[PDB]
């Protein structure tokens, strides 16, 4: 009912000549090699609306037909779309079939209303230690996760994904904003692995939807994908009535991208250089992510700093948002602490005494400060010496390590490669653990018991194991075995060890082939479109 | 050079030819991709591509961004 007036790039302004569809409708373009989808930005005049396209627009022709949809871009959501990859506009990109569609929702809704809203304030219990201690989750709140590469972050929003889906019941929306997909496909291979998602009869067994808008996508495709994910998680909480887990990976690659379509419609960049409407393009997303009186919405959503400048209008902007952070280090994660989450960086706003109770607030308040005056005497210990300071300075330093050593946990989705089985430790068993070694009852067990163990039931488990090995090593004894020719052979023998390399000069680089013959006449298109030749003068 | 394509939009050529030159370098790559063989694509001065790829927008009047440098 509508035709393609103009293409400038991803921009696109097609003409109705009936009704308009409204602001952010959704457009089909008939006839395209892709399915095109735009979404309707503006309306210009003169009875043109100008569209930002979820998909590439080149094949673009003006006067190719345009369906309204008559509604906003409408996604899958249901149990269906556990364990399946969707895109910004719903469709499988997991190539297993289609979704099955409990309902199609509009990806673009207002907030909860301010009635609707819950006026209370509590802690999201993830299982995890040092999560739930000294930077605790709100439930409906959203928690900015500071990782970044081999500091073990995938495994930790798996272990988030196990965690709320085994207690609290609620299932995962991982909406990846602008992810590369090498490793927006390393998150789907891990996650199979790890049982979070299942393939085939057991896919409803999944407890993650995956949202997905890659890198290679047009900057309107990437500044919907989080909204897509938005609405996948608010059926779980609107019907289904649940405790969801969000993950923006990357809330700055929604900013980037949104940035981007403001950019592409001619608007004027704000300060630095963003969208003017950055906070209301923000808080349009993030405020849909609350705690209603149906369930909950929880966003762990991951935050780069650009040009590490917190005061950037990206991230400053974000962090208005932001109810916790938890910072994942490479210094944590080479002293073999998993999660790597470091426990002074690590920030929540739910860390006061009025909603998380005085006895956990003192507890994790008097956690920070024991390893907090431990680091600041690291050049004390190197400079000058170890048993050169006072006895209570150290002991600080060895009830700080067996706190550094405790907040260390195995986890369940890791225990398919490690060996180790996962610990869910309750938030209880948390606080009581921590009371005692902040007081000193377990100042006379070693420091690698209170590693990689559930509670403080299992520290005593650790210690009583370990000193009797000492009992156990007696067994056998330890000396040298047939210094080197035991089964250590002669070079010239393992030079015939070598297998058999067959080296083709042919490099069998005609397999399947078509060899086009290319003339390198010009070839144009006469009046009937018929092809022809250049003709010859201007 | 028996193993090499040489894809080359030198200084001289237009805008829109080096702004095109990664892509039709990396079409003659992804040919070894799609038959089973291994590619390596070199794109030398990705920053050059867009500095004539910035040229284009300016020119066709595209709103300009951080750097003149198109959304």
């Amino acid at each position: 009912a509508g035709y393609v007036s103009q293409v400038i790039g991803p921009v696109v302004d097609v003409r109705f000549d009936g009704e308009l569809p409204s602001i952010l409708s959704s457009l089909e373009v008939e006839g395209h090699s892709v399915r095109l989808v735009l979404e309707v930005a503006q309306h210009m005049g003169d009875n043109t609306v100008r569209c930002i396209a979820m998909d590439s627009t080149d094949g673009l022709v003006r006067g190719q037909k345009v369906v309204d949809t008559g509604s906003p871009i409408k996604v899958p959501v249901g149990r269906g779309t556990l364990g399946r990859i969707m895109n910004v506009i719903g469709e499988p990109v997991d190539e297993q079939g289609p979704i099955d569609a409990a309902d199609i929702w509009s990806i673009h809704r207002e907030a909860p209303e301010f009635t609707e809203q819950s006026t209370e304030q509590e802690i999201l219990v993830t299982g995890i230690k040092v999560v739930d201690l000294l930077a605790p989750y709100q439930r409906g709140g959203k928690i900015g996760l500071f990782g970044g590469a081999g500091v073990g972050k995938t495994v930790l929003i798996m272990e988030l994904i196990n965690n709320v889906a085994k207690a609290h019941g609620g299932f995962s929306v991982f909406a990846g904003v602008g992810e590369r997909t090498r490793e927006g496909n390393d998150l789907y291979r891990e996650m199979i692995e790890s049982g979070v998602i299942k393939l085939g009869a057991e896919r409803g067994n999944s407890k993650c939807t995956l949202v997905y808008g890659q890198m290679n996508e047009p900057p309107g495709a990437r500044a919907r994908v989080a909204l897509t994910g938005l609405t996948v998680a608010e059926y779980f909480r609107d019907i289904e009535g649940q405790d969801v887990l969000l993950f923006v990976d990357n809330i700055f690659r929604f900013t980037q991208a949104n940035s981007e379509v403001s950019a592409l419609l001619g608007r004027i960049p704000s300060a630095v250089g963003y969208q003017p409407t950055l906070a209301t393009d923000l808080g349009g997303l993030q405020e849909r992510i609350t705690t209603t009186t149906k369930g909950s919405i929880t966003s762990v959503q991951a935050v780069y700093v650009p040009a590490d400048d917190l005061t950037d209008p990206a991230p400053a902007t974000t962090f208005a948002h932001l109810d916790a952070t938890t910072v994942l280090s490479r210094s944590i994660a080479e002293l073999g602490i998993y999660p790597a989450v470091d426990p002074l960086d690590s920030t929540s706003r739910m860390l006061n005494p009025n909603v998380i109770g005085a006895e956990h607030y003192n507890v994790a308040r008097g956690v920070q400060k024991v390893l907090q005056d431990y680091k600041n005497l690291q050049d004390i210990i190197a400079i000058l010496g170890m048993d050169e300071l006072s006895e209570e300075d150290k002991l600080t330093v060895a009830r700080a390590r067996k706190i550094q050593r405790f907040l260390s946990q195995p986890f369940q989705v890791a225990e398919v490669f490690t060996g180790t089985p996962g610990k869910y430790v309750d938030l209880a068993d948390t606080i009581s653990g921590f009371q005692g070694v902040l007081t000193g009852k377990y100042d006379d067990l070693p420091e690698m018991a209170f590693y990689m163990v559930g509670d403080i039931k299992e520290v005593k488990e650790k210690a009583d194991k370990m000193a009797k090995d000492i009992a156990s090593r007696k067994e056998a004894d330890n000396k040298k075995v047939s210094e080197e020719l035991k089964d250590i052979p002669s070079l010239d023998k393992l030079v015939s060890e070598i297998k058999e390399v067959v080296i083709e000069e042919d490099d069998g680089l005609e397999e399947d082939f078509k060899a086009e013959a290319l003339s390198s006449e010009t070839v144009v298109l006469n009046e009937e479109g018929k092809s022809v030749p250049l003709p010859k003068k201007n | 050079m028996r193993y090499t394509i040489m894809v080359s939009a030198t200084a001289s050529d237009a805008a829109p030819l080096q702004f095109l030159a990664p892509y039709s370098g990396c079409a003659m790559a992804e040919y070894f991709r799609d038959t089973g063989k291994h590619g390596l694509i070199i794109y030398d001065d990705l920053s050059k591509q867009s500095v004539a790829y910035r040229q284009m927008s300016l020119l066709l009047r595209r709103p300009p961004g951080r750097e003149a440098f198109p959304g």
